[PDB]
């Protein structure tokens, strides 16, 4: 049901659409394997030194890690969460419904 | 005319073990022919309204005629002047039904969080219901589509049931004279049959 | 409806409401407003947040929407599906399984459309219920109805309306050609050439 | 009017032996060495929903070669099949030596190697 | 088993539609009337060893034998269109000939499918009303104005220009049968193409000149013969398989509608046993502005029109 | 609702036995009546067709009635008898009887009470392999019989309403009647009487006449399979 | 995807045929000739929603663009009767008509089954063979005279008569087209039914002399034009399934046969891929003596027949 095809619907009786179910599964999958390349493709520089450091030392803690994925990072803009969305939602909806409210306003009065 | 209180199709069966091909048309012809008395007998025009469905034996001449056809259509692979249409797939499920046969006689989202991202998350057998559903859906859609051998039975019993009315209208007085004498006389053996035949 | 609160976890909301025995009759209109008000949680988190924010409970509600559909287009037949009573396990010729999807697929559009129309107008009393149960954690019919009738209103775009024989219009056995028929004289099978639209020979 | 129940047993035969020469062995039409069935298998390969109407048309193929090519060598020896009718019928014994008998008056011609059912694909041994 | 009664079977449209009445395996009797000429057709179908039976009336004595038991009533009767005669008289001539003609089938057959193909049909299918109104017996769901011609011309070019399955495509169109009364609802075509503009234009044009095209491409000869035969026999047959019981027969006809304000309008309908069952709406929902544009434009003309044919119906004698 | 079944059932010549009808029975917001089948039908192991059209057009009745009343707004009460007469119309399909899917292979045997047995059922019967050209005349079938024997009881409800009237004021003030009280009120009101559908046809035993046939059997063979298409 | 080309497709036959050969399932590509008021005809055709392609063609000049890559060529050309014709000026017209038609079909494309439909088709096969003859280029296998019209009244006939299922009734008609040249094989009609004399030489006259009962029902409008548009489709249709392989095309026709002492005979032949493909002479077994006798009587007629159109088509220009 957290897919977008129709709105979910999980179940048809048809075979097109039964067909069709499947091939979403394909296409959300490249999608992510070309996510993925891209990604990796991005760090090349982060996967050489800490594969150095996994063959030469055979464990990582999270301190030294992190340091290196700061060291030899790139950019990682996180999306806004619930609550940005839902501020800048509500800030737009205000001013959205006081622009509704002079333009009945001034042209009523 | 007074009422009784079943399996008449496996004894035939297994007594003929190489019969004609003719004599299944006869069996087909005199499995049939009541309802072909009782549509002509029965006056004409009323909205169906004396029909006796669902009785005795009725739905045991419709199943012997169903495997007579059967049997008759699955055997062809003149006495017919056309054959079936022989649905280019039955000859795989015959090959693969007998090399079988021969086979056989020659012997809920995962609660508990994962602290590894290797771990699922969720279990296998969460979302079995609906696969099974979904491939018994498309089976029965696959299967229920490609009857091409039920309209060759449907003409066959039609001309069958046209000769029969043909037949039963040239001798309607045999059939009067003998459904009165069953009338009268409660009982009806071979000998008042061959008797009433004149 | 009674209270409202948002301190437990469940499939379904925490609603409540007031009980009254002595439902001998319901129309048409009442199980389209059902099939409407079924799938209310997933078109709220779809407009103020995303596609990409929906969670598993907030997305398993059109499914009952689709199955109050598939209930009143089967067992109801105040539809345009026929005046039959049908139980769905197996006394559904294949016939009918287009036409079934088709008016399932209409319905399903129009509630959806009509929940984003609705939810859409309401969005200032929306935030103010929101605003009020996020602060209290426990609202009551009174202030709903307050909020209700003292929020302003936003003009919107009228639906299109349900119809059930214009989806109806492309689920036949034939499929498309049938609505267009070509037409054709055949002499091939028999000794009679027939001029055939659609009709079978 | 004088049909035959007696052959079917011999045609069901044939229709399995098809299917196993052209599923299992990869002695297909067009000799492909895809195999979909083994001998201690329950069932066979994906096959696909599309494909099966290929091997099913494969399997006719060389059912319609098989029979074309029995019709072929049992029509030019007509009057040696009536002979050896005749024969059994007033004799009810028959030997091997009779048959080579009526084989070799009544111009009984026989066929020789290479034995193939189709031979756009033979080939020979080194 | 089912009969049809074509008046006016001895034309330039109605022998050829009788020929392909014939051939249809669901009519069992054809029943010709001409005021002349007629044994001729009767003649020359009734050698073909098709099963339906065709008979033959001459004269208006005979109309009365001509239409009973008629389940399927055809009205393609008409004079064409001959040089130097301009609109007034030849509607009037095939007004008082379809009036004539109404008047016979209320008298004797009241409840059959009555399918008015005379020209024009945006004036000619309100007379008939106004007919059947006068004598009481009049059955809006059973009256029926024959303008497949513009969906076929329809199909035919959008399968022409866009290069489609001419098998598939379907155009649904909408207003009237003359001029540019004519709608075709591009943007619902099934199967979906999306059109240019100026593709639009061209298309919209050509479907409501095709007309004008097919009459000044034959230099004077008349008005088409083989189009109109064959959208009149794709209209009967649908007419006869909505009789049987079949539950998926959607035409697109002009009839009394309540989907604009005019009395009588052009668009999809669902036919039954028991004649006109349902009027989809739903075509008239979503339209474009280009075609919102030309509705607006064709609904003053459409609306002359009817007004004229019920000026005329009601005229005193 | 339950008027228009009293008045349906006691408009046809033979039906079964009302013996009483009851509204609000024990609290539950419903009412029971109750017909007992005649001896004859019990005793004779088999059912007509004039039999279930009786019962399907008796159960179209309550609905029919409340939508004649009450307008075309009609509620969800009747659902139930929706049920009853389209498992009625399918036992007048799947009998090998019928004249338009008789000569036809319809559900199969797999291999192995109540007046009116319904074959579709039945634990070893399945539904038959069909195309999708001769399920539409199953349905084509189901339909004409389900809108027929519905036309037959609005014109039947529709005929007289003053009855209809007085039986749903007699449910209003009493709450409870028997088939007593509805025969005496049968009585003096004229109605519009119904046909005999249940009347047998049987042959004179000592009568020396040839009855005749018509001349055919009325079974018509299933070939329904459209022309090849363009292009080919 | 095949191409007929109909010469003098704007004629009494030429329109019903063509509105039948373009709405068949074989046809692709439609050229229709005539020498005048061909457009209107093609501009009727093109507006129907059938994938096959409609072309027409002006004056004679045109003609060696009509018959490019054509594989079905069809000659239903000739004028109708006028009063006070008698039969030299018109078989002197239809005949110098069908000449040049079969020199250009002979210039342009003789490998295609040329379907003579003219009347008489006795003294017109014989004169399209000579003509043929004459470019070194004739194909007697692919050369064939439509007289399938008698097949069909004979059918109609028998079914009308015995009352039987016309699905199944088909005659065998040997001789020739015009009178007592008509030989119904009733014997042999199947399914197998038994006639009695009165019957059988009522039948025979019958189907005899319906080819005069159907040209003087019309009272001078002319001769059978829907029957013979059916017989003329009907055998389109068989020869078009003849040039697709299919093996079991058997269609009664007039073709050069030597079943006879006579050159040309209608019989059943078998139609293959390269045009005739074998004649079968059980036809001629088996007859009764009055069949027999019938066909003793109409040989030396249609041996004069046959002379006259040799004599007419040697004749020096």
């Amino acid at each position: 049901g957290l897919s977008d095809k129709h709105h979910g619907l999980n179940n048809f009786w048809v075979a097109d659409r039964i067909n069709d179910i499947d091939v979403e599964a394909l296409r959300i999958l490249n999608m992510c394997y070309e996510r993925a390349k891209e990604i990796l493709g991005r760090n090349r520089t982060l996967m050489d030194e800490v594969v150095e450091k996994l063959v030469q030392k055979k464990s990582l803690t999270k301190q030294e890690f992190f340091t290196l994925v700061e060291l030899y990072g790139s950019s990682k803009p996180m999306p806004p969460s619930i609550l940005e969305l839902r501020k800048i939602k509500r800030l737009e909806l205000e001013e959205m419904v006081l622009k509704l409210d002079m333009t009945t306003a001034r042209n009523s009065s | 005319i007074y009422m009784k209180k079943s399996y008449l199709y496996k004894w035939y069966f297994e007594l003929g073990t190489s019969m004609k091909k003719f004599t299944i048309l006869l069996y087909l012809l005199s499995c049939s022919a009541g309802s072909v008395a009782q549509d002509l007998w029965s006056l004409p025009v009323p909205d169906e309204k004396n029909r006796i469905t669902s009785y005795g034996f009725v739905e045991n001449d419709s199943d012997l005629v169903h495997g007579l056809l059967e049997v008759q259509g699955a055997l062809v692979g003149t006495l017919l002047f056309r054959s079936e249409p022989r649905d280019p797939l039955y000859m795989m499920q015959d090959g693969s039904c007998s090399i079988v046969d021969q086979r056989f006689l020659y012997e809920t989202s995962q609660t508990d969080p994962p602290t590894s991202i290797y771990k699922r998350w969720f279990i296998k057998n969460t979302q079995e219901k609906h696969f099974e559903l979904l491939i018994q859906r498309q089976r029965w859609l696959r299967t229920n589509s490609s009857l091409s051998n039920g309209f060759f039975r449907s003409n066959t019993r039609s001309e069958s049931y046209q000769y029969l009315s043909n037949l039963f209208i040239s001798n309607g007085t045999l059939l009067d004279r003998m459904t009165k004498t069953l009338l009268k006389k409660r009982w009806l053996f071979s000998d008042e049959m061959k008797i009433g035949f004149m | 409806i009674s209270e409202t609160d948002i301190n437990s976890i469940r499939s379904q909301p925490n609603m409540r409401y007031s009980e009254t025995s002595g439902r001998v009759f319901a129309r048409k209109s009442d199980y389209v407003n059902s099939i409407i008000r079924a799938c209310a949680p997933r078109v709220v988190e779809e407009e103020m947040f995303g596609i990409e924010n929906l969670c598993w409970i907030s997305a398993k509600s059109t499914l009952e929407a689709s199955q109050r559909a598939e209930f009143l287009i089967l067992q109801t037949g105040m539809t345009a599906f026929g005046k039959a009573y049908y139980r769905n396990q197996r006394d559904l010729v294949p016939n009918l399984v287009p036409k079934l999807e088709a008016l399932r697929d209409e319905y399903m559009r129009f509630a959806v459309e009509k929940c984003s129309s609705i939810l859409q107008e309401y969005q200032s009393a929306l935030e103010e219920i929101t605003d009020v149960l996020l602060e209290k954690g426990e609202i009551k019919a009174d202030e709903i109805w307050n909020i209700y009738n003292t929020a302003p209103r936003i003009p919107q775009k009228p639906v299109r309306p349900v119809d059930e024989y214009g989806a109806l219009i492309y689920a036949g056995r034939w499929g498309i050609h049938g609505v267009s028929l070509p037409g054709r004289v055949t002499f091939s099978p028999g000794n009679i050439g027939f001029a055939t639209f659609g009709a079978p020979r | 009017g004088d049909e035959n129940f007696l052959s079917s047993s011999e045609i069901t035969k044939a229709q399995e032996i098809a299917t196993r020469m052209v599923l299992q062995y990869g002695w297909g039409p067009d000799d492909s060495p895809a195999v979909y069935y083994a001998t201690n298998a329950v069932s066979a390969l994906s096959m696909g929903n599309n494909h099966e109407y290929e091997m099913a048309g494969k399997v006719e193929k060389i059912y319609d070669l098989a029979y074309e090519k029995a019709k072929g060598m049992l029509l030019k020896n007509r009057r040696v099949l009536e002979k050896i009718t005749e024969e059994l019928l007033e004799f009810e014994i028959l030997t091997h030596k009779d048959l080579e008998r009526i084989v070799h008056e009544n111009g009984g011609i026989r066929e020789k190697e290479p034995f193939f059912l189709s031979g756009t694909n033979y080939n020979e041994a080194l | 088993s089912y009969k049809v009664a074509v008046l006016g079977a001895a034309g330039g449209i109605g022998q050829p539609l009788s020929l392909l009445i014939k051939m249809s395996p669901l009519v069992s009797t054809l029943h010709l009337y001409d005021i002349a000429n007629v044994k001729g057709v009767a003649a020359d179908l009734s050698h073909c060893n098709t099963p339906s039976q065709v008979r033959d009336f001459t004269g208006p004595s005979e109309l009365a034998d001509c239409l009973k038991d008629v389940n399927v009533v055809v009205i393609p009767a008409g004079v064409p269109r001959k040089p130097g005669m301009t609109r007034d008289d030849l509607f009037n001539i095939n007004a008082n000939i379809v009036k004539t003609l109404v008047e016979a089938v209320a008298e004797n057959c009241p409840n059959a499918f009555i399918h008015i193909i005379s020209n024009p049909v945006n004036s000619t299918v309100p007379i008939a009303a106004e007919v059947l109104k006068k004598k009481g017996v009049y059955d809006p769901k059973k009256l029926f104005g024959v303008t497949t011609l513009d969906v076929v011309r329809a199909n035919t070019f959008v399968s022409q220009k866009k290069n489609l399955k001419l098998i598939d495509v379907d155009v649904p169109v909408i207003g009237g049968h003359a001029g540019i009364t004519i709608l075709p609802l591009l943007s619902k075509t099934k199967p979906s193409v999306n059109f240019t503009d100026e593709e639009i234009q061209e298309l919209t044009v050509r479907i409501q000149n095709a007309g004008t095209e097919v009459v000044d491409a034959k230099a004077g000869a008349g008005s088409a013969t083989l189009s109109m035969a064959y959208a009149a026999a794709r209209f009967v047959e649908s007419s006869l398989r909505a009789l049987d019981g079949d539950g998926d027969v959607y035409e697109c006809s002009f009839v009394e509608s309540t989907l604009t304000d005019l009395p009588f309008f052009a668009s999809r309908v669902k036919i039954g046993k028991n004649g006109l069952e349902a009027v989809i709406e739903s075509d008239l929902q979503g339209l474009t502005e280009y075609e919102q544009k030309a509705l607006e434009a064709l609904k003053v003309e459409l609306k002359a029109s009817i007004d004229k044919g019920v000026a005329f119906a009601n005229k005193p004698a | 609702h339950e008027a228009g079944h009293i008045v349906l059932a006691h408009l046809f010549p033979r039906f079964d036995w009302h013996a009483f009808s009851q509204l609000l029975p024990g609290g539950k917001e419903t009412a029971v009546s109750v017909f007992y089948p005649r001896e004859d039908m019990v005793d004779q192991g088999y059912t007509t067709f004039g039999y279930m059209k009786m019962q399907m057009v008796v159960a179209h009745g309550g609905r029919c009635a409340e939508r004649v009343v009450f307008g075309d707004n009609v509620t969800d009460g009747g659902k139930d008898d929706l049920e009853k007469i389209t498992k009625i119309a399918r036992e007048m399909v799947i009998s090998p009887q019928s004249a338009r899917l008789g000569l036809t292979q319809l559900v199969k045997k797999i291999g192995m009470g109540e007046l009116i047995k319904y074959r579709w059922d039945h634990p070893h019967v399945m539904p038959a392999e069909m195309s999708v050209e001769v399920s539409e005349l199953f349905t084509r079938e189901l339909t004409r019989y389900i809108e027929e024997t519905e036309e037959l009881a609005m014109n039947a409800l529709r005929a007289n309403r003053h009855i209809l009237d007085l039986i749903t004021r007699e449910l209003l003030e009493k709450s409870r009647i028997t088939g007593l009280e509805v025969e005496e009120k049968m009585k003096d009101l004229s109605p519009l009487m119904f046909e005999d559908f249940v009347k047998p046809f049987q042959i004179n035993p000592d009568d020396e006449e040839l009855l005749p046939h018509k001349d055919r059997v009325s079974y018509q063979p299933v070939d329904l399979r459209a022309a090849p298409l363009h292009r080919s």
